Formats: structure tokens, C-alpha cells, sequence
RNA sequence: GCAGAGGUUCUAGCUACACCCUCUAUAAAAAACUAAGGACCACACGA
DNA sequence: CTCTGAATCTCTTCCTCGTGTGGTCAGGACG
DNA sequence: CGTCCGAAGAGATTCAGAG
């Protein structure tokens, strides 16, 4: 219907145009009669008639009298709904500043005038006079002059000089100033002054002035002469409550504002003394401030119940504001709620639903069908028929529920699968029945959990619900390719009990014709459910070109595993049902079924497996009892040993051999050892103790105990959750987190001591409070993630970009956390992968890596695969399908259009509730060892030493893959050589953790140059070996006398001539910094790789993810080499040491300040490339993006957040993190304007500058260069081109103020904009409509 | 708490804060995000416009369903008009281009 | 009756244009007197449209050309 | 059946979301029928 | 003496839906 | 019968160290 939305500063004439009148009486209504006040806030003439086409007097009461006002009262007669849009204005006697521009953080009014805000709101509050047009005076146009100084000026500036005060005075200033003149005046100060901070302030002023010379806005408009009022129906009298008519809302603020305005009018016409008039003007200013934004001053005006009364800005911001309460998400009709019920008889495509709920929700449909069939002539009679619940109504109801999906909806819809469609099955009752499989997807319990049901109305709505939202269409969660409808708790236990074996069970040994015979034997009761019997199966495989071949063989198995064979579809092999079939096995089964058979066979197989699991779990009778949890017989002796050990430790501490700290550490260690021992004893008693024969003498099998079956199967439970039942509960921590010295030895099968239960409830309360805080933190993170997203949809199909990220299996010192098979699956490569054979196109350039390709990758032993990343995509206002990859919910490429920003945000934020809050190098296995970027010189010991700093051991096996990766500290000696085969279990590199060696690159004679004993390095004594060792004094500790001279170590030969670096004219000098112990004195020869000086030397929870996504700089940021070159030092650590890096070829205009306490891994004789770390500690993403590139920072953040998610046992595909990061760094800064219109200081969206410079480079012109910058989610979201999106997120007042100053027009084009407006969403079915609309323009 | 049509609120959000008062359940911001994640732009649009606050839209949808033609007359949410009036009343002209 | 729309989306590889085309088909069936080509089995319009798409005889191109022909004989009705 | 009135009932009924018939300045042979308002703050609880 | 970095001060939220209750400008008398 | 009175981080704002 309508084009883009624009926002601008409201001109007073525009306000007059808006208003259909002018309110004068403060009074709203009469109580004598609910008729509105003649000139009050509720008024008929100003805002239209109260009743539908009736006047106040009632002279005209029919529709034919529309468009004519009354006579005695002169009120227009029209619809009452017109009263919801007619506005009015208040003619303020004295102009009042708008608080939004006044008390803004940047202070629009103050910044525009380039004067401090203290002065501004001093002159607003009538306690200091500004000097309008000072002219031929000492005082200037922008000058403060309080009462006494004003009198001092007045008594001797009695000329025509005038210095107005108040908001009128600032209006005078704003009128006097010319915006263009100020811009051209400040341009030369911008071009001249070299101060960074000062120029930053000048640009901020220039931006404000430019945003007013471009937009049709006048600076004077900020001061508001007329105050608009809302339509009365938007701020009504509130329900009568028996005539009480009372609520502290806008009506009250408007009443007080009108009262003050009338008082000012009376005083102005009365010519009251200036002090009283000034006080009343201050009161009016405070009233307008409270009206617009209450709480933007010290005292928030308070209504009844002594609470801040909601203002005109409290209803546009916050959770209860109009945006997030009525636009972003709004209540809906055709909706009902009830507790949920299992109802296993249902299929996941359908759900149970009460008759009353179907009758109430589908009332219009029932009325329509009744009218069509003629059962009721009219809607009114049909409605009565629905009330009578006549039997004919139920038959009609069954017709409108045949194929009408409903949207089951749980309240905390964390992710996409929170709401799913279902075909309602009419059930008698009052509880909605939810299919058991989708409970895991819903994260829904059956403990009073309630979920709303919504009824799609239009054919488009029902049809898209059926096509997309059906549980049949949602098998794989959007977070990862793993199935989401997997048998979760009880059916998995039934399958696990089904697929086991006794070594001697009834009916074991005989051969079975097939699964039918197995079912016949089990049901007849003459053969046990799980007995090892050979069966004949017709296994079907599709190894042909889609054709299924039949293989018949006698596979040894059990009866229970044979039962499942008739359930599985034809394509699945028998090797998947021949195991114990725990939770992981069933998940792998369902994934293979989805990837082989498809979707419909997977749905049918899931339903059948659910049926059989439930049925045979019922037949199993897998109960729980006291005898089912066994106490280890060795638990008593383990407890006795632990008590003896703690007694010995306490006795040692009493003597004084061990102090408190080491005693505490020893006790904790020995109690942990006892806990591990008792846990192992419990597991042995729970899975090994079972003794059962084989018709022979004796045999031992895996236990059939109830708790072991319910825990090992993965049905429900874990290692700690089973330890806390039979074994020692373990050391339980205090509130602060420090461990109680004495653990809760007693388990839950036995009783607990009162102190033991006190520690237990300490831990439980800590966990409950942690969960209560963590769910709120995760909700906030999900909101931020969604809103930094929601403008990113798959707009194209391909971009032809060769860029991407090189996907490599992640190694964090240990084993392979995620193999490349599960890391690149579903993503489209960027360049051809090759096997060890070179120039081999194993996988072509632009083929999606499905299961077959990934399986081929593993057997070809690939190491690193370059893949097209969503970050590297060059598509504007979206990304292409190929750069994203698989949908992760359907086995194909992402559909052109589907919104992936919201999918990624929900996938990231869903596990937020599941998160938390608080040497030597040894080879592991056999394999080759090669080093990357390594410089080594053979020493006299035959070992290997490293000259580079980022040498990093990668362990290559005989397959060519990197089994292990270890970081090599500088100077660490390597026992083995390059490419030397090593056997797992022996250390290859070892070093002193508290020592930084200065090992020499080339052996030879070293002369002590600039070494003075007494001034630079004092010869300290030694009380340990008897031979003194030279220790270099610290620069801060040593005086300036020994500080000016530069310590150095010159290398010479036997003839005394200097030795130069191989290939470098610079001699191999070495600098010794402070605190460097030099055992080797002068005249001592040094071999290669010999140490010269022995220089001596976190969170992973939800807050870590929040910091990572907000791009928070760490408390101790790691310094990275901004430029590549040699290192030089400047100041003598005068408070802040400065470091300068100069390249061999280029200039050195970069200087960095480094505090003394920061450890430096770099010296002044080595070459460091750009991005190499200098200090130690966490590195901010901003520096990584600036130096190492966008791909490097994307990889860093993806790896960090995945490692955070790894510890909690939750897996999220890296594409979600990648797209969120792409949305994070969508802003760019133009370092050189070039020929583009963009200014240098200006930062613009990367899409804008990319489009502009690609257009400029399309022809002979040269495009402008830019510098991309990374900013946090909560900062990228507000800093967006859409004002209506940033306003809806956070800081609504600031965003709206900046938009109104800018005059910027929102073009919609984002999911959340079109949601707020209420039009089609450019995400799914609306994407085609939006692209048609664009192509029609 | 099942409901089809009932009395509406000040902002004209039809469900009227569901309780004893006959109400519809708040299709909150999380559920809107969930539909956005799906390829849903018709059910979401209908349930954020013609099912909640569009007075002309609501009347037309009711008349259409009782007619048997489940056709959505989109219109515009009245909550957005309320927001426009509230932002204008602050003194910030926010309007639409035709 | 139908449970899943898989074969339909292998017929129409968009999963989004499928909804639009089947919605147009359902609109033709309800608002117009159009007879569904697959005979119904006590099925609603929104699912019989998906049944029509499943057999492959109804999609965006066939629907567009069919409505274009109907418009053509609509001009030709008055000669 | 769109601007009004009348009719057999029951003050009033003209599509008000709304139910039957008449015509453009005139009132009755006629059974099924009728109503279109409604906030915030706190508490407790559930998931 | 004028900015530099740094301490200080101020703003801006800090989940998402339900179900029961209860309390809320309060003009007041005079032409 | 009507009518007039913790907490956590970011950014602006001082504010300060050093030549
Ligand atoms: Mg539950």
C-alpha cells in the first residue's frame, strides 16, 4: 500500500496542521455526567464525537448527517473510530525544550551549540542567563551569566545590549545561528587541528549540523512552542470501576501541563513580577519534561501509590512499551491453552485436541459450514446452535478439522521448532495431547506444562503450516543436522531392553525363519525376548542406481533385535539394529534413515519405532527399586582408607610439616581419589557383578539391572547422576564455590547426615539461582542475536566468489574435538579439494558436501578443505544459497529466500539455558612430526631448538592427517628431528615454564659489549652454588645512570672480527632486558642453541559467549604487531613505555604505549610479521580483524564460541556463528574517500561502500578504499540504517532522537520492520511477493 | 482458554489480556521469531495483523470465513497507528510515503 | 489424507513457491467453480492442491498458462 | 436490502457485524427472530 | 598549555508466557 | 445546574601528566 517510512523533526506549523483544535481546560470529563469537557483533554469538538454518529446535544443522530458540525456546540459528527486519530495541541505561553534532545547522552541541543550540557540545563532551569546577540560587549553569544554576574553586567551595560534567559533564550540562539556558515567555519579547524580527540568532537558537531542542512529540519524546532496531545481513545478515562474513573497515566501529566500553561498565561497577561513568572516557567518546563520522558531528571513525578506515572516515552520503550508489547509480538485470536498429555497413539503429523477447544477456536468455520449446509439460516441462529453443542454441530466440527493444521506453541519458544503444526485429532477431555517424539523438540514436560494452540485461517496460512511447520517436515533441528524427533526417554529404554542378550535365555539357539517367527516365539512366550538366536533376514540395500537389491543371510542376533527388523524400512542395513541400541545408536539410526530413505519413510519408521519401543518397554517392566541400586562392598574400605589418609594429613599439619594450603590441597586430592575409586567400584558392582550361566559352569555378562539399563542406554541419566545414588555423592562446594573439605560420603540409597544435607542444599540452591539468572541472561542474548540478525535472508543462488574459509579439524592440544567430516558437512567448497595425488579434482569447486562427499573425504584422508563461508559472500542485503550451504533441516541446499539470520540466532541462543557460569610436550600415538614456520640450528647435544616464535607441532600420521597439535613455547628444545617417526608415549619437547631462554642462533665468541659491573648490571653474589651469576637489573629499578647505555651482546670470531647474521648485514647482536640471569660470563664459548639468559615469567560459560558476541575487549588485551619490521625502544618507561616497529623498506609512523608489567615475547633482533602477538593473554577481535583479516577473526570467534559450547556437550553448526559474525562486521569505515561521495571519517555499511566502489570500478574510474571494523551485536543492532528496527530493540529514546535529527527514512526491507508494520515478511512465502514488488518498481 | 473472537483492548489488540476475561494467548516476540525462522510470511502476517488488531481486517476475515472463502484482507495493525500517534505526540513527525 | 509434502518439494524444489502455487490452486477451487483434477477423498482444498502438485500436473507454469488461456477466451467471449 | 418509515410480536428493529417484505413520502395480509463497552501496580503460583 | 589516557559519572537494560487474588488524582463548595 | 480551583557494561565528561 504505502512506501518507505520516514521520520523527521516536527515543525510547529506541522503540529498545528496535525491538531484539530486546542485544549484549554485541564479537566478531562465531568463526574456529574460522563460527557467530555467542553475544552478539555477529552473533547468532542477537538477530537470528534463520543458516540457513533451522534452529536453531544443529539440534534443529528443518523449516518446521513456526516460531514457537518453541530450548531450550539460546533462539534463534528462522524465515527467514534475517528476519535482514535484526531490530535490536539497545547499553545504553550513560554517555549519549552524537548527533553529527548536536551538530556540525550550526546545532548543534541548542547552539541549543536557546542556548549556544555551543565550550562544548557542550568539556563533551562532559570538559574543562569545566556547572552543572546551580545554584540559590542565583553560577553559573547554563547556565554554563561548567573544572577549576580548578570546584575554586574546590567548595572554597567545599560545600553541596547540584551541577554535573554530561559528556553526562549536558546530558541533565540538557535534562530541566530546559521548552520551552513558554521559548517564552512569548522571545516578549516577540522583540516588544521591534528588532535585526535578534538577533531573527533569537531566531526561529531559537523555531522549534527550536516544532518540539519540535509534534512528539512530547523534547529529551533527542538524547542517546542506547541505540545501535541494524543487522541483521547489512546489515553482513555480507564474503566469506571463503579464511576471511580482514576489512573495515574498521560491524562494526569497532560492535566498538570495544561494547569501550568494556563497559570503562565494568566501571569503573562497580569504582568506578574519576574521572579514568580520565572518560577512558574521552571514549573512548566519540569511538567513538560515529566510528560515527555518522566525519570529523565532527578525527580520522576509520582502519582497515586507513590509510583512514577507512565509518560509519552515510557510507552514507546521497554518491555511494556508499545513496540515490544503490541508490535513485535502481539496477542492473537483463535488461540487456546491447556496442559499437555502424552497420547502415544498419535502420529507426529497429528495431535490430540479437546472438543471444547476445537468448538471455540473454529467457531467461524462452523458457522460458515452451517450456513453452507443450511442447518442455520443466520450466523445468529448458528451461534445459538454452537452454544447448545447440538450433535449436528459436532459432525460439522469433524469436517472442519479434517485437514486444518493448528500451531502448537509452548510459551518459551527458544528456537524455530518451538512452534509446530499438527492435524488436530478431536479428543474428549480438556488437555491437549502432544506426540511423544516432538516433546524433545518442544523441550516440553508433562508436569503441568501448557502450550498455546493457534488456528491458521487463510488457505495460505494453513497450507504453509502443512508444508513447513508440520512435525513431519521438522525432523532435523535447524541448529545441527542431527534428528530432533529421536526416541528420547522411554521408547529408547524399551528399545535398549529389546536389543540385548542373556548368555542363557529361554529359547536360545534355534534358528528362526525371520522376524515374523521371532515375534511368534516371543508372543507365544516360549522364547525370551532377548536370546541369541540365528535368524534369516531379507536385508535390502540400494547400492544400485536407486534400485534396492535383496541380500538374504543367517546373521547371528537376538530375538529382540529381530523384532525391530520388521519395523525398519527396506533400505536400512541390519548392522544398525544389531547393537545395544542406546540413545546415540537410535539417533544415528534415524539420521541414516533420513539420509538414505528420505522423509516419508523416516516419518513412518519413527512412528513404528515409537510404537514398538513403548509397547516393549511396557512389556519389559523396567522398574526401580532399592535392590536395583547396589552398594559396593569396597565402599566401606575406601571410606576407611580416606579417613585414615585425612587423619594422617591432619596429624602432619598439626606437627607443622604441611601448612594450611598444602593440607587442603592434599585432602581434596585424596578425597577425589576415593570418590573415583568408589565410583569405579560402583560401576563394577552395577555392570559386572551379574553372574549367570550358559547351561555350563560360570559366565559373566553385562548387567540387566534396572538403573544400569536406564542410565547406560542414555534414556535418562548420566555418570554423576548415577554416582549420586549408590557411590559417594562427592565433594560438594559452598556458595562461594570453594569445596567443602569433607565430602558428602553418604549416598542417596542410604541416609544423609544433617550437615551432609545442608551442603547438598547449599549446592542445590546455588544451582537453582544460577538457572534462574542464566535463563534471563540467555533470553537477553537470544534477543540480541535475533536483532543483530533478521535482515539477512538468502537473496541469491550464487555469487561466483572464490573466497572462503579453510575448514580444518579443531585441535586444542588434545584429540580431535570435531572431525572435518562433521565440520564441513553440508557446506559448498570454494576451491577444488585434492587428495595426496596433486592436481586431482576429488571434489569439484561448487558442489555441496553431503554425506557421500564427506564419507569420500574420510577415506581419501583429507586434512584441510577450503569452503565458501557466509562471511566471504559479497551479496548485498543478504547472502547467496551456495555461500550458506545446507539448510540443516532438509537434505538439500538452502532455499532461495529462507531467513537464516533468525535461524542462526535461535540456534545459538537455545542452548544458553544449558550453559554454565563458573612443562613438556608428549606425543600421543605413532606418526610423523613436521613443523610449520620453523628455524632450527643443530646444537652440540644433538637435539633441536627453535628460533621462530610461532613454531607449532602438528602430528601427521601415516594417513597424512593431523592427529595432534601442540603449541611450542619460544626456546623449547625438541628431542626429535623434523620428519622423524616417533612412538606415542614419549616426550619430544620439554622446557622450563618459568624461564625464557635467549638461545643464540649461531655459535661463536661473544664479547660483553656495554657491560659495566656496578652501573648497568651489578655482579650479585650467589649463596647456592658458590659461583656468582650476573643478573641484569630491571630498568625501573636501576637509575638513569646505568639506563641510558643500551645492553648488548656482540658475536665475534677467534680473530676478534664481528660475525654477521647469515644473509643480513646486521651483526648477530642480542639485547638483554631487565631481570636476566647470565650464568655464562665473558670469555666463555657458547655452542649453537645454548641458553644465554634465563628470563623468568578464562571463563567458558554464557558470559563468555556474551562477551565474544559483544566484542568486549579483554581486561588484559594481547598486543599484536600493527606493522611488520624490527623492534625498537624509546622512552625509559616514564610511566608508560613506548615501542616502535620499523619495517626494512617502509616508514615507521606507528608508536604504541605498553605498561611495564606486560610480558613481551618479542626482542629487538627478530622479524615479526603483521598480526604476530607481542604481549601475552586474550586478544580482542577488533585487533584480529584489523591485522589478520576478516577470515582470521571469523575463524577465531567461531572456534572460541564452539569451544565454549563443546564443554557443555551441545553442538551447533559453525554456519550460524559465521552468519552472526557477518552481521556483526557489516559496518565499514572509509579510510580514503577517493572519488566516492563517502567522507573519510564517515563509517557506512559495508554493502553501501562495496556497491559504490564496484560501480566506480565498473568503468575507468577508481573506487574508494575502506577499512572494515567489527562491533558488538548490541552495537551493530542499534547502528543500523533502519530506525524502526533499532528503536524496537533498545535505547528507543536515543535511536528515535538520532533518527528525528537525521531525517533518515526507513525503507523497511528487513524482517522485523515488516513485522512491526504488519505486512509480508521477506523470509518465506513473502520473499517472492517482495521480489515481485521490487521488480515492478 | 480457547477463543475465536471477543472484546478488544485500548490499543485494539483483540485478546484483551486473556484470563477469566475471554482472551487469546500472547503470540510473543519469541514466537514471531520462530515463525520468521520458518518460511512463514502468511500465517505470521495474518496472526500479527488480521487476527489481532486490524478492525477492518478482523471484520472482513470473520465475514470471509463464515462465507467460506479463507481470504485475508491485510490492511494494517492499529497498534502501528497508535505508535505513530504516540511518537507524533512527543513532537517527532513520523509518517508514511505513498 | 496426507502426512508429509516431501514428494511435492522434490516436484517443486523451492518449498516456498510450492506454498504460493498451491494457495493459488486452493483459491481457484474455493472462490471459483474450478473442479480439482484429482478426485477428492473427503479432503480439503489446501491438501487436494498438494495432491495435484504431487502428481506433477499442477505447478506454477501450468497454472499460469491455464489462467492465461482462460483470460484469452475471456477476451474472445465477446468476439 | 445500504439514504427513511411501516408490518404480524415485545418500548424500539432503517444491514448497526447483525434476521424477512415494500416504496420514494403512503403503513399492513405474514410464521423462524434481537443488543454492537471495559486499563495500570502489587502479591502469590505454574512451566 | 594543550591535549593523552584514565578515573568519574551517568544511561540503559537485566526471559517468556500463563493462572488466581488484592489496590489505585484523591473537586467540593459556590455563583 | 454548571464551573473554577546489585550489576555490568558503554559512552559522555571531566580531567590530568608530560613534554
Ligand atoms: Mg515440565
Amino acid at each position: 500500500e504505502f512506501d518507505a517510512i520516514k521520520i523527521a523533526l516536527a515543525s510547529p506549523d506541522m503540529i498545528r496542521s496535525w491538531s484539530f483544535g486546542e485544549v484549554k481546560k485541564p479537566e478531562t470529563i465531568n463526574y456529574r455526567t460522563f460527557k467530555p469537557e467542553r475544552d478539555g483533554l477529552f473533547c468532542a469538538r477537538i477530537f470528534g464525537p463520543v458516540k457513533d454518529y451522534e452529536c453531544l446535544c443529539g440534534k443529528y443522530k443518523r449516518l446521513k448527517h456526516r460531514g457537518v458540525i453541530c450548531e450550539k456546540c460546533g462539534v463534528e459528527v462522524t465515527q467514534t473510530k475517528v476519535r482514535r486519530e484526531r490530535m490536539g495541541h497545547i499553545e504553550l505561553a513560554s517555549p519549552t525544550a524537548h527533553i529527548w534532545f536536551l538530556k540525550s547522552l550526546p545532548s543534541r541541543i548542547g552539541l549543536l551549540l557546542d556548549m556544555p550540557l551543565r550550562d544548557i540545563e542550568r539556563v533551562l532551569y532559570f538559574e543562569s542567563y545566556v547572552v543572546i546577540e551580545g554584540g559590542m560587549t565583553n560577553l559573547e553569544r554563547q556565554q554563561i551569566l548567573t544572577e549576580e554576574q548578570y546584575l554586574d553586567a546590567l548595572e554597567e551595560f545599560g545600553d541596547e545590549f540584551d541577554a535573554k534567559m530561559g528556553a526562549e533564550a536558546i530558541q533565540a540562539l538557535l534562530k541566530s545561528m546559521d548552520l551552513e556558515q558554521e559548517c564552512e567555519q569548522l571545516r578549516e579547524e577540522l583540516n588544521e587541528t591534528n588532535s585526535e580527540t578534538k577533531r573527533k568532537k569537531l566531526t561529531k558537531r559537523i555531522k549534527l549540523l550536516e544532518a540539519f542542512v540535509q534534512s528539512g529540519n530547523k534547529p529551533e524546532w527542538m524547542i517546542l512552542t506547541v505540545l501535541p496531545v494524543l487522541p483521547p481513545d489512546l489515553r482513555p478515562l480507564v474503566p469506571l470501576d463503579g464511576g471511580r474513573f482514576a489512573t495515574s497515566d498521560l491524562n494526569d501529566l497532560y492535566r498538570r501541563v495544561i494547569n501550568r500553561n494556563n497559570r503562565l498565561k494568566r501571569l503573562l497577561d497580569l504582568a506578574a513580577p519576574d521572579i514568580i513568572v520565572r518560577n512558574e516557567k521552571r514549573m512548566l518546563q519540569e511538567a513538560v519534561d515529566a510528560l515527555l520522558d518522566n525519570g529523565r531528571r532527578g525527580r520522576a513525578i509520582t502519582g497515586s501509590n507513590k509510583r512514577p506515572l507512565k509518560s509519552l516515552a515510557d510507552m514507546i520503550k521497554g518491555k511494556q512499551g508499545r513496540f515490544r508489547q503490541n508490535l513485535l509480538g502481539k496477542r492473537v485470536d483463535y488461540s487456546g491453552r491447556s496442559v499437555i498429555t502424552v497420547g502415544p497413539y498419535l502420529r507426529l503429523h497429528q495431535c490430540g485436541l479437546p472438543k471444547k477447544m476445537a468448538l471455540e477456536l473454529f467457531k467461524p468455520f462452523i458457522y460458515g459450514k452451517l450456513e453452507l449446509r443450511g442447518l442455520a439460516t443466520t450466523i445468529k441462529a448458528a451461534k445459538k446452535m454452537v452454544e447448545r453443542e447440538e450433535a449436528v454441530v459436532w459432525d460439522i466440527l469433524d469436517e472442519v478439522i479434517r485437514e486444518h493444521p493448528v500451531l502448537l506453541n509452548r510459551a518459551p519458544t527458544l528456537h524455530r521448532l518451538g512452534i509446530q503444526a499438527f492435524e488436530p485429532v478431536l479428543i474428549e477431555g480438556k488437555a491437549i495431547q502432544l506426540h511423544p517424539l516432538v516433546c524433545a523438540a518442544y523441550n516440553a514436560d508433562f508436569d503441568g506444562d501448557q502450550m498455546a494452540v493457534h488456528v491458521p485461517l487463510t488457505l495460505e496460512a494453513q497450507l504453509e503450516a502443512r508444508a513447513l511447520m508440520m512435525s513431519t517436515n521438522n525432523i532435523l533441528s535447524p541448529a545441527n543436522g542431527e534428528p530432533i524427533i529421536v526416541p528420547s526417554q522411554d521408547v529408547v529404554l524399551g528399545l535398549y531392553y529389546m536389543t540385548r542378550d542373556c548368555v542363557n535365555a529361554k529359547g536360545e539357539g534355534m534358528v528362526l525363519t525371520g522376524p515374523k517367527e521371532a515375534e511368534r516365539l516371543y508372543r507365544s512366550g516360549l522364547a525370551s525376548l532377548h536370546a541369541r538366536v540365528k535368524v534369516r533376514i531379507t536385508e535390502y540395500e540400494k547400492d544400485a542406481n536407486g534400485e534396492l537389491v535383496a541380500k538374504t543371510s543367517l546373521k547371528d542376533t537376538t530375538v529382540g533385535r529381530a523384532i525391530l527388523w520388521m519395523i525398519v524400512p527396506k533400505g536400512l542395513p541390519y548392522s544398525i539394529v544389531n547393537q545395544a541400541l542406546g540413545k546415540k545408536a537410535i539417533s544415528k539410526m534415524l539420521n541414516t534413515c533420513y539420509r538414505i530413505l528420505g522423509l516419508k519413510p523416516t516419518v513412518i519408521f519413527a512412528d513404528q519405532i515409537m510404537y514398538t519401543g513403548f509397547a516393549y518397554a511396557a512389556r519389559s517392566g523396567a522398574s526401580v527399586g532399592i535392590d536395583d541400586m547396589v552398594i559396593p562392598e569396597k565402599k566401606h574400605e575406601i571410606i576407611s582408607e580416606a579417613e585414615a589418609e585425612v587423619a594422617e594429613i591432619q596429624e602432619q599439619f598439626q606437627s607443622g610439616l604441611v601448612t594450611a594450603g598444602e593440607r587442603y590441597n592434599k585432602v581434596i586430592d585424596i578425597w577425589a581419589a576415593a570418590n573415583d575409586r568408589v565410583s569405579k567400584a560402583m560401576m563394577d558392582n552395577l555392570q559386572t557383578e551379574t553372574v549367570i550361566n550358559r547351561d555350563g559352569q560360570e559366565e559373566k555378562q553385562v548387567s540387566f539391572n534396572s538403573i544400569y539399563m536406564m542410565a547406560d542406554s542414555g534414556a535418562r541419566g548420566s555418570a554423576a547422576q548415577i554416582r549420586q545414588l549408590a557411590g559417594m555423592r562427592g565433594l560438594m562446594a559452598k556458595p562461594d564455590g570453594s569445596i567443602i573439605e569433607t565430602p558428602i560420603t553418604a549416598n542417596f540409597r542410604e541416609g544423609l547426615n544433617v550437615l551432609q544435607y545442608f551442603i547438598s542444599t547449599h549446592g542445590a540452591r546455588k544451582g537453582l539461582a544460577d538457572t534462574a539468572l542464566k535463563t534471563a541472561n540467555s533470553g537477553y542474548l537470544t534477543r540480541r542475536l535475533v536483532d543483530v540478525a533478521q535482515d539477512l535472508v538468502v537473496t541469491e543462488d550464487d555469487c561466483g566468489t572464490h573466497e572462503g574459509i579453510m575448514m580444518t579439524p579443531v585441535i586444542e592440544g588434545g584429540d580431535v574435538k570435531e572431525p572435518l567430516r562433521d565440520r564441513v558437512l553440508g557446506r559448498v567448497t570454494a576451491e577444488d579439494v585434492l587428495k595426496p595425488g596433486t592436481a586431482d579434482i576429488l571434489v569439484p569447486r561448487n558442489t555441496l558436501l553431503h554425506e557421500q562427499w564427506c564419507d569420500l573425504l574420510e577415506e581419501n584422508s583429507v586434512d584441510a578443505v577450503k569452503v565458501r563461508s557466509v562471511v566471504s559472500c559479497d551479496t548485498d542485503f543478504g547472502v547467496c544459497a551456495h555461500c550458506y550451504g545446507r539448510d540443516l533441516a532438509r537434505g538439500h541446499i538452502i532455499n532461495k529466500g529462507e531467513a537464516i539470520g533468525v535461524i542462526a540466532a535461535q540456534s545459538i541462543g537455545e542452548p544458553g539455558t544449558q550453559l554454565t557460569m563458573r612443562s613438556s610436550i608428549q606425543v600421543k600415538n605413532k606418526g610423523s612430526i613436521k613443523l610449520s614456520n620453523v628455524k632450527s640450528v643443530v646444537n652440540s647435544s644433538g637435539k633441536l631448538v627453535i628460533t621462530s616464535r610461532n613454531t607449532e607441532l602438528k602430528l601427521i600420521d601415516e594417513f597424512g592427517r593431523t592427529k595432534e597439535s601442540y603449541k611450542v613455547p619460544y626456546g623449547a628444545v625438541l628431542a626429535k628431528g623434523d620428519g622423524e617417526q616417533v612412538a606415542g608415549g614419549e616426550t619430544v619437547a620439554n622446557w622450563d615454564p618459568h624461564t625464557m631462554p635467549v638461545i643464540t642462533e649461531v655459535s661463536g665468541f661473544v664479547r660483553f659489549t656495554d657491560m659495566i659491573d656496578g652501573q648497568t648490571i651489578t655482579r650479585q653474589t650467589d649463596e647456592l652454588t658458590g659461583l656468582s651469576s650476573l643478573v641484569v637489573l630491571d630498568s625501573a629499578e636501576r637509575t638513569a645512570g646505568g639506563k641510558d647505555l643500551r645492553p648488548a651482546l656482540k658475536i665475534v670470531d677467534a680473530q676478534g672480527n664481528d660475525v654477521l647474521i647469515p644473509g643480513t648485514d646486521m651483526p648477530a647482536q642480542y639485547f638483554l632486558p631487565g631481570k636476566a640471569i647470565v650464568q655464562l660470563e665473558d670469555g666463555v664459548q657458547i655452542s649453537s642453541g645454548d641458553t644465554l639468559a634465563r628470563i623468568p615469567q578464562i571463563t567458558g560459560g554464557l558470559p563468555r559467549v556474551a562477551d565474544l558476541f559483544e566484542a568486549r575487549r579483554p581486561k588484559e588485551p594481547a598486543i599484536l604487531a600493527e606493522i611488520s619490521g624490527i623492534v625498537s625502544f624509546g622512552k625509559e618507561t616514564k610511566g608508560k613505555r613506548r615501542l616502535v616497529i620499523t619495517p626494512v623498506d617502509g616508514s615507521d609512523p606507528y608508536e604504541e604505549m605498553i605498561p611495564k608489567w606486560r610480558q613481551l615475547n618479542v626482542f629487538e633482533g627478530e622479524r615479526v610479521e603483521r598480526g604476530d602477538v607481542i604481549s601475552d593473554g586474550p586478544e580482542a577481535p577488533h585487533d584480529i580483524l584489523r591485522l589478520r583479516g576478516v577470515h582470521a577473526v571469523t575463524r577465531y570467534i567461531v572456534n572460541e564460541v564452539q569451544d565454549v559450547y563443546r564443554l557443555q556437550g551441545v553442538k551447533i553448526n559453525d554456519k550460524h556463528i559465521e552468519v552472526i559474525v557477518r552481521q556483526m562486521l557489516r559496518k565499514a569505515t572509509i579510510v580514503n574517500a577517493g572519488s566516492s561521495d563517502f567522507l573519510e571519517g564517515e563509517q557506512v555499511e559495508y554493502s553501501r561502500v562495496k556497491i559504490a566502489n564496484r560501480e566506480l570500478e565498473a568503468n575507468g574510474k577508481v573506487g574508494a578504499t575502506y577499512s572494515r571494523d567489527l562491533l558488538g551485536i548490541t552495537k551493530a543492532s542499534l547502528a543500523t540504517e533502519s530506525f524502526i528496527s533499532a528503536a524496537s530493540f533498545q535505547e528507543t529514546t536515543r535511536v528515535l532522537t538520532e533518527a528525528a535529527v537525521a531525517g533518515k527514512r526507513d525503507e523497511l526491507r528487513g524482517l522485523k520492520e515488516n513485522v512491526i508494520v504488519g505486512r509480508l515478511i521477506p523470509a518465506g512465502t513473502g520473499y517472492a511477493y517482495h521480489q515481485d514488488r521490487m521488480r515492478r518498481r | 482458554h480457547a477463543r475465536s473472537t471477543g472484546s478488544y483492548s485500548l490499543v485494539t489488540q483483540q485478546p484483551l489480556g486473556g484470563k477469566a476475561q475471554f482472551g487469546g494467548q500472547r503470540f510473543g516476540e519469541m514466537e514471531v521469531w520462530a515463525l520468521e525462522a520458518y518460511g512463514a510470511a502468511y500465517t505470521l502476517q495474518e496472526m500479527l495483523t488480521v487476527k489481532s488488531d486490524d478492525v477492518n481486517g478482523r471484520t472482513k476475515m470473520y465475514k470471509n470465513i463464515v462465507d467460506g472463502n479463507h481470504q485475508m484482507e491485510p490492511g494494517m495493525p492499529e497498534s502501528f497507528n497508535v505508535l505513530l500517534k504516540e511518537i507524533r505526540s512527543l513532537g517527532i513527525n513520523i509518517e508514511l510515503e505513498d | 489424507a496426507r502426512v508429509t509434502v516431501q514428494d511435492a518439494v522434490e516436484k517443486i524444489g523451492n518449498r516456498f513457491d510450492l506454498v504460493l502455487v498451491a494457495a493459488r490452486r486452493a483459491r481457484q477451487m474455493q472462490v471459483g467453480g474450478k473442479d480439482p483434477l484429482v478426485p477428492e477423498e473427503n479432503d480439503k482444498t489446501t491438501v487436494i492442491a498438494l495432491r495435484e502438485i504431487e502428481e506433477g500436473l499442477i505447478n506454477n507454469q501450468i497454472l499460469d498458462v491455464r489462467e492465461r488461456q482462460e483470460q484469452q477466451e475471456q477476451e474472445a467471449a465477446e468476439l
